[PDB]
């Protein structure tokens, strides 16, 4: 699906300028688990910026499903991001008038379309998810975890492609982080989803199949994973990013 | 989805957080429907004072508004920063600009005018109460009676109405403005900068301390000073919460070693960074709190004045100018049925000099010292006292002179007559007044000297002094009795009001003072209410950022019942300092011209601190009920 | 208990003080209004409210004091008949708690007594095939096969009896009934039933009565027989049983001596318990032990009592203590 | 609930609006006060009580609303939260007639272990001489009697194992197991355990078995077998039995055709009820019945669908659809 | 000193009951260092917080250090869990607005020690764990493995009678983990004091004395080691793992 090329965020307020991404060379295909890490000043948060399409682009030639962003204008942006394009966040936000059931049924009640269909689909989301029992609580008798398992869910709703996601482990426990990324390994596999994070969590990454290391933008030394027992793997991830 | 029953649960969600807010509002469409109604009615004009009357209202209501204005602005600031959380989710849903502010223009516009309707509903019935309370400071009788008064009406619904467009104006400023979808240890100049508001705060206290004193006696030079006086104090107090409570935080967190209970580790956490940020707002609270606090003092303070002035400034109950007057007034109280005790004495005016006889300074001169007119009496008028010759004694004690004229004990007094100067001492001073202020200048005494040197003094008669009536006639009165119809027959007499009373004198600086008092006391009053609701919508921010820290404390063992015991605590130092440093703000200000109004303190003060301190301190207990709530939900 | 009543009406004191308060203010601010007439009415109202809240605190906290004690009190009845609806609401929760408990636990017995309907009905049915075997086991010639098949058949019959009366002795209360017995007559057909089981272990039987006559229910007193005849027959081999009957006193004694080979004198006085069963030798792992303790269990009915003399390699004697016969005259009186 | 509340405080609001009636006849009737300043107080007064009454009906009348809310149906905990000190107590009786239920109910159901173990007991104590007396009766020499005892044994197995059956259904959701199975060795084994009674009634088996493999459990499908392959034969007499399995299209089925007395078709539908017995003749008495029923209540979970061909005077054909072995893949799998 | 007496817990919803104690009973007394382990949907987890005073025993009844603590109020409960039962969590529990010594010490405001005293016990505490030279450093200056070791010295100050660890290396490197046990069993060594400690790692669970491997809810046998070499029970327990 996604194949980004040639990465390239300009900078240069006042005087001072800085190359934060020097020009990266990336390759997903279908269903793949991917998350880039790093070290703490190396902008994630520009990269989701430059990623996840929250700003406006700089340069750059990346393509979704090759549909490019940068020939395509800031409106037209936006409804490509609202109509193909999902994010979940590292705080999780939920209106606290609503319902549990409403704010994942709010994305859908936009359109005009009918309620049948809708209850149908949220009754699939919450049996998948574990949440279904808690159709008519509101978000202040909840605990966290829950919460946030409504917060993803959310966006697995609207009939989506891709899903961003921050670091999803910052209002949360090892418990709650642990539940909250099995189920999602799970949907990866019921359908078919990308998921892209970047993470400061080693053992958030150790979850995933592709792990794309960066210093200062081109740097690669990627690892593979393929047959590992998922505990040795986490070993290398922290002794390599201890070293680089 | 339901996009009405939605508007309809956040304006229940709004209600219930945000009371304070509608009481404060409607108290103050209240206290301006009682004054412009006031202000129009007839019976107004009944009070007779120095001042024009009802153009003080005037003064009252343009003043008052702008308070108001300024707090709903600030609060409605306030309110739509904590939103920013759903205005982003609405724009990434796909919802645009256009409809997130009428979204967010129904959860307010309802509330705000039945807050307004409310209160123009309970305004009326508060007109004859606040009349009532003015016809009771003035000392007048009225027939105070319900009315409507339609004119109030216009005034209230215009003004507020320009003020929610103003915040509907700046509330649009804001949504389309900052959005684009985006959801320690001290240094040298910190070490330093707390030491410099500390002793500029204290060097100010101590110039403040002098002002009329021996120095800087210069018709001009005293501006300068009263001008350094409150730079240095706003900058010292505005230095002292950017940087200060960092010093001393500091200094007791590293004195204590490493044993930090939950009380003490509740309290520091917070004022150590959370004070930082608000530095621009606590200055302005104390500075206003303490303007208040003083100017209602002296307000009290010269009620007090206005008694014994009224008492003093005349020697006997009445003064009169004219011979032909005062008899045939005289002639008017023969068939008065009263039995007046009148006394008369001649007045001289004679030069003498007594700069020998003071202990200050030659700054102090008010006049030259070698030339101060003074008022010569006999000894034979004077029933109480038999003086000699070469023997003077002074009069009076005019509260002013002790702390400005300062008089020596027994030396050499010299008498500047025209070809003569007999050497006297001062035996001591008097207290009462024998002479109305008319013949003795503005506030200088009177002295006594011998009958034997009288005998020569007015055959000499220096005829460049004297005044125009050499005499002190004046009709006394008999034993406490009726005199409102003597009062009424004085005033027949005289239509020129030349003539001075005692009782008239004492009624127009009691209407003048009390309707300051008035305005200063409900001004103040609204100022507290704005202050208390102003503190309170920050702590709300300040406990749904600590929720975390009581969550993981609550793992470790510890229970409610201590979180508690420790927030009622925290809660009490975050409103303890900008009351005390206002306390001793006021305090080191008022005692600079206690000397200047009455002659009696500690009286008003105390009962306006304690009354302000109640006032102040139930919106302090009003927030440990939002933190038990934050508590109880942080499992 | 005064204490609470205030803390909790503490809202209306502060409305009353603060109504007292405000139309004093109002008196003393005005012109046309008598400050000190006001003021006695102030006085007055105090203390005749004052008396009012003695009076109101009395007659209103007794349901929650009652109900207080109720929590943890012998009677259920404690709690006094309501008179106000807010207490009304609270007995009517309580109440239909209450029932819906009671309904709960009579169904669940219920339910339990039918199981056990059904559990030995079944029995019966099962029953009925063992007496077919009976007629086809009486329908053999060859010596050895019959006695084997014989002895087979009276082990089985012997546990699936005695499991039905265990059934049964739940409420053999029901079924109670005194009347004179003929002890020898009973004991000769007693004896000829186990036959099969004497004839494979060889085992004699001594028989000496002197008394004739006992007053027990017929079929328990055979089944009393049973247990003690059975349990002495599988706790002895090839010993001559010496059986005693002889008038104790006022009491009707019935002592029965075997000469196996005995209890273990640590285990002698745990016979009457239940489970207790021979572990000296593997082929008494299968034995159940119950028996002896249903007998004890359901001897008081019958007022019969049991009392033993076991020596280990000589013998257990069992002594069967009828109750007088005057004490029947106060149980048929009552 | 305005009724209610204000029924319950009759009292402080009398008092209050007695005291504002005094005050208004006392300046009303003596000619010292004026009548135009005491409405004034009178009026602010009421203002102030009526907001209060306001204030006070919604934080009081919450605790007695949610307890009527929660009644007795469900979620005993959706109480409010206590507040008052009255309410604390009632909150504290709530809780003890909960605990005590709870209890009550604990109690209850380990006494039904402990009888349900009991019974268990009696099984084991059962099926032991079970296996002694196979071990013994598979020792003589006769013959009709020898098919006599031999059928009877098991007449004796059928029920005495279908109450194993019973007792186990009473928690079979946990056994569940999918498998291979063999049905061949199963029919042998079925056939040799009724040999004798086959052979007897001259009853021959036609097995010819073209399917292998079956994807199911063993125990409950050979418990249904020999239940369904018992009522055919008590619906025949002197009938050739015909076996046959075909794989038809995905799925395996067993046809067996006899040549029995069929059912009747006015009563066809009502075979498979609980307690059903053929009146027809009195052999079907000593059938117990509760094999179909607990055939189809324990293969309900198994997806199983039987199909019958019944036809009076020429014999019954029962058809059972095993389910298809792609079907098991979503319980081995997931 | 923790003797178990048939301790039931059935998880239900008010309308589906779950039981996950199948018969365990645990005999354990003073001085011992033991480990809990079998499977991932296994109540062990369920088995430690029960035994704990964090959730509430169906039915049985348990003894700690001789006292009966089932059938008692939650006041007394909690005072009983406050001044015995210190805790060692999965995550580092610390606070961001304290030092590490203050952090190490505020659990220890209750009893009021006075100062000579608590800086004696701290000073002896720490010069344990190698972390006295961080006495007035702010927990996001240190490492990830430290913050773990202060974490042990606060749960090891007051001298508790049971330590209910719960997976404590669970995100570190291999060195870190090896010196935090190493130290663990040190100071077991001195100190008498019983470690009742969960871990899915058998490197982790070489270091303790006994062995227990609940698998459903059953016994299922247990290991002693006794005076054997360390790699032989590593071994030993790597075999008897792959029996399972
Ligand atoms: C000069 C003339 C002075 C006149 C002053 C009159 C002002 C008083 C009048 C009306 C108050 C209107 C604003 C407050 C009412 C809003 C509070 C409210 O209703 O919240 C509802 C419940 O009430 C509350 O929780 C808040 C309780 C506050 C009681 C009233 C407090 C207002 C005045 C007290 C302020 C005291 C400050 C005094 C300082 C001088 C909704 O909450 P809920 O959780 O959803 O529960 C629903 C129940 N089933
Ligand atoms: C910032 C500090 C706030 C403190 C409270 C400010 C409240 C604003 C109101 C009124 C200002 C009053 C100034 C202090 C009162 C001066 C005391 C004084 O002058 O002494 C005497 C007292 O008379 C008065 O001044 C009237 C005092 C009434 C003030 C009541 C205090 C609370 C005011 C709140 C009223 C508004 C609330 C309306 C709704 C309840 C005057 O002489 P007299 O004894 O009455 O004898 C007359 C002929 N025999
Ligand atoms: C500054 C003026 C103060 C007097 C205001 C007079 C208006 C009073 C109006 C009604 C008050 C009702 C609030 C009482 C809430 C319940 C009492 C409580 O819970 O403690
Ligand atoms: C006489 C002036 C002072 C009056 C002080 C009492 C005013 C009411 C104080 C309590 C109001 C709020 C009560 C409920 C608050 C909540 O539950 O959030």
């Amino acid at each position: 699906i996604l194949e980004a090329n040639k990465i390239r965020k300009s900078y240069g307020n006042k005087l001072n300028k800085q190359e934060v991404l020097k020009g990266i060379d990336i390759h997903i295909e279908k269903g793949e688990f991917v998350s880039i890490m790093g070290a703490s000043g190396s902008g994630k948060t520009t990269l989701l910026n430059v990623l996840s399409s929250i700003d406006q682009v700089s340069h750059g030639t990346i393509h979704i499903n090759g549909n490019d962003m940068t020939a395509m204008k800031e409106k037209q942006l936006a409804e490509f991001r609202k109509q193909h394009l999902g994010f979940i966040f590292q705080d999780y936000n939920l209106l606290d008038t609503l319902t549990v059931k409403e704010n994942i049924l709010l994305p859908l009640s936009i359109t005009k379309l009918s309620k049948k269909e809708a209850n149908r689909k949220f009754e699939e989301v919450a049996k998948e998810l574990g949440i279904y029992e808690l159709r008519d609580k509101y978000p202040n008798e909840i605990s966290g975890g829950q919460k946030q398992r409504t917060s993803a869910g959310r966006a697995f709703i609207h009939d989506p492609s891709i899903i961003f996601a921050d670091e999803p482990t910052g209002a949360l426990d090892s418990k709650s982080a642990s539940d909250l990324l099995n189920k999602l390994s799970q949907l990866n596999q019921k359908r078919n989803a990308t998921i892209i994070m970047v993470t400061h969590d080693p053992v958030a990454a150790s979850y995933c199949g592709r792990v794309i290391f960066i210093k200062d933008g081109q740097m690669y030394t990627q690892l593979n994973k393929g047959g590992q027992d998922r505990q040795t793997f986490f070993q290398d991830i922290m002794k390599t990013q201890g070293v680089l | 989805m339901n996009i009405n029953q939605l508007i309809l649960r956040n304006l229940k969600k709004n209600l219930r957080n945000y009371y304070l807010y509608v009481f404060a509002l409607i108290f103050s469409v209240a206290l301006y429907f009682a004054f412009v109604t006031l202000q129009y009615d007839p019976a107004i004009n009944e009070v007779k004072a120095s001042i024009k009357g009802a153009a003080a209202i005037k003064t009252a209501s343009i003043l008052l508004v702008a308070v108001v204005a300024i707090f709903i602005l600030y609060a409605n600031t306030i309110f739509i920063k904590r939103r920013s959380k759903e205005i982003g989710l609405f724009q990434l849903i796909g919802m645009t600009k256009h409809k997130i502010f009428r979204i967010l223009s129904a959860e307010n516009v309802m509330l705000y005018f039945g807050s307004l309707a409310i209160g123009v509903a309970a305004g009326f019935s508060i007109s004859k109460l606040v009349l009532m309370i003015l016809f009771k400071i003035v000392d007048v009788k009225a027939d105070a009676k319900l009315h409507f008064s339609e004119q109030a009406l216009v005034q209230t619904v215009i003004v507020f109405c320009g003020i929610y467009l103003l915040i509907m104006i700046m509330n649009y400023t804001f949504i389309k403005k900052q959005s684009i979808l985006s959801l320690k240890k001290i240094s040298f100049f910190q070490m330093l900068i707390g030491a410099l508001g500390i002793v500029l705060i204290l060097t100010g206290y101590y110039v403040s301390s002098e002002l009329f004193g021996g120095k800087f006696k210069t018709i001009n030079e005293l501006f300068v000073a009263m001008s350094f006086i409150l730079g240095s104090v706003i900058i010292g107090t505005f230095l002292f919460y950017k940087g200060s409570v960092t010093f001393i935080s500091n200094i007791i967190r590293k004195s204590k070693g490493g044993y930090l209970n939950i009380s003490e580790v509740l309290s520091l956490s917070s004022i150590m960074f959370r004070m930082k940020s608000n530095a621009l707002l606590l200055t302005i609270i104390t500075t206003v709190s303490a303007l208040a606090i003083g100017l209602l003092s002296l307000a009290y303070i010269s009620y007090y004045s206005s008694e014994k002035t009224a008492e003093q400034n005349v020697a006997a109950d009445f003064s009169f100018m004219n011979e032909k007057d005062a008899k045939l007034f005289e002639n008017k109280l023969r068939e008065s049925n009263i039995s007046f005790v009148k006394k008369a004495t001649p007045v001289l005016q004679a030069n003498v000099d007594i700069a020998n006889i003071m202990d200050g300074t030659p700054k102090e001169m008010q006049g030259d010292p070698g030339n101060m007119q003074l008022a010569v009496v006999s000894d034979k008028d004077v029933k109480g006292v038999d003086v000699a010759a070469g023997e003077a004694v002074f009069s009076g004690y005019t509260d002013l002179l002790q702390k400005i004229m300062v008089f020596k004990d027994s030396g050499v007094i010299k008498v500047k007559s025209k070809h003569e100067t007999q050497p006297l001492k001062y035996k001591g001073l008097r207290e009462e007044f024998l002479v109305s202020y008319t013949f003795t200048s503005g506030g200088m005494p009177a002295v006594i000297v011998d009958d034997s040197l009288f005998k020569q003094l007015d055959k000499d008669k220096d005829p460049r002094i004297q005044l125009a009536q050499s005499t002190f006639i004046g009709v006394n009165v008999k034993h406490d009795d009726q005199m409102e119809k003597a009062n009424e027959l004085f005033q027949q007499v005289n239509k020129k009001n030349e003539h001075l009373s005692r009782l008239d004198t004492s009624a127009a600086q009691k209407s003048l003072f009390g309707m300051v008092m008035f305005i200063v006391g409900f001004l103040g009053l609204t100022f507290l209410i704005t202050s208390g609701c102003i503190l309170y919508f920050k702590q709300m921010g300040e406990s749904e950022d600590e929720k975390p820290s009581y969550t993981i404390l609550r793992k470790l063992g510890f229970t409610q019942g201590d979180l508690i015991k420790g927030i009622r605590i925290k809660q009490m130092y975050n409103f303890g300092i900008p009351l005390v440093v206002g306390l001793f703000h006021s305090y080191f200000a008022v005692q600079s011209g206690w000397f200047l109004f009455g002659s009696e303190v500690w009286a008003p003060m105390i009962m306006v601190m304690v009354l302000y301190t109640a006032l102040y301190s139930i919106f302090g207990f009003l927030s440990v009920l939002y933190y038990k709530k934050v508590i109880k939900s942080s499992l | 208990m005064i204490k609470a009543f205030l803390i909790e009406r503490r809202s209306w004191i502060a409305a009353f003080l603060f109504q007292q308060a405000l139309m004093l203010f109002i008196a003393f601010v005005d012109p046309s209004i008598s400050f000190g007439n006001v003021l006695y009415m102030v006085y007055l109202c105090i203390l005749f409210f004052i008396i009012f809240l003695w009076f109101r605190y009395r007659k209103e906290t007794a349901f929650y004091k009652s109900l207080k004690t109720w929590e943890n009190n012998l009677d259920v009845t404690a709690i006094n008949e309501p008179e106000t609806p807010f207490e009304a609401m609270v007995e009517r929760s309580i109440a239909g708690q209450t029932e819906h408990l009671k309904q709960t636990a009579a169904r669940h017995r219920l339910a339990l007594e039918n199981e056990k309907d059904e559990l030995m009905a079944w029995i019966h049915e099962v029953k009925t095939p063992l007496t077919a075997m009976h007629l086809i086991i009486d329908r053999m010639e060859e010596k050895a096969l019959k006695s084997q098949l014989s002895y087979e058949w009276l082990r089985i019959h012997l546990l699936l009896d005695q499991q039905l009366h265990q059934k049964r002795i739940s409420f053999i209360e029901n079924d109670l009934s005194v009347e004179f017995i003929q002890l020898q007559p009973l004991i000769f057909k007693e004896i000829k039933d186990l036959q099969s089981w004497c004839i494979q272990k060889g085992i004699g039987f001594d028989i000496q009565l002197e008394a004739k006559e006992v007053l027990s229910d017929a079929k328990w007193l055979a089944f009393i027989i049973r247990q003690l005849l059975t349990n002495a027959v599988k706790y002895s081999e090839a010993s001559e049983i010496e059986i005693k009957s002889f008038q104790k006193g006022e009491q009707t004694q019935l002592q029965v001596k075997d000469c196996g080979r005995g209890i273990d004198p640590k285990d002698v006085p745990r016979i009457f318990d239940k489970g207790f069963t021979s572990t000296t030798d593997h082929h008494d792992q299968a034995s159940t032990g119950m028996g002896l303790y249903l007998a004890k269990k359901a001897a008081a009915p019958l007022l019969i009592h049991i009392d033993v003399e076991s020596e280990f390699g000589a013998g257990t004697v069992f002594t069967l203590t009828f109750p007088i016969r005057n004490q029947f005259e106060h149980v048929i009186s009552v």
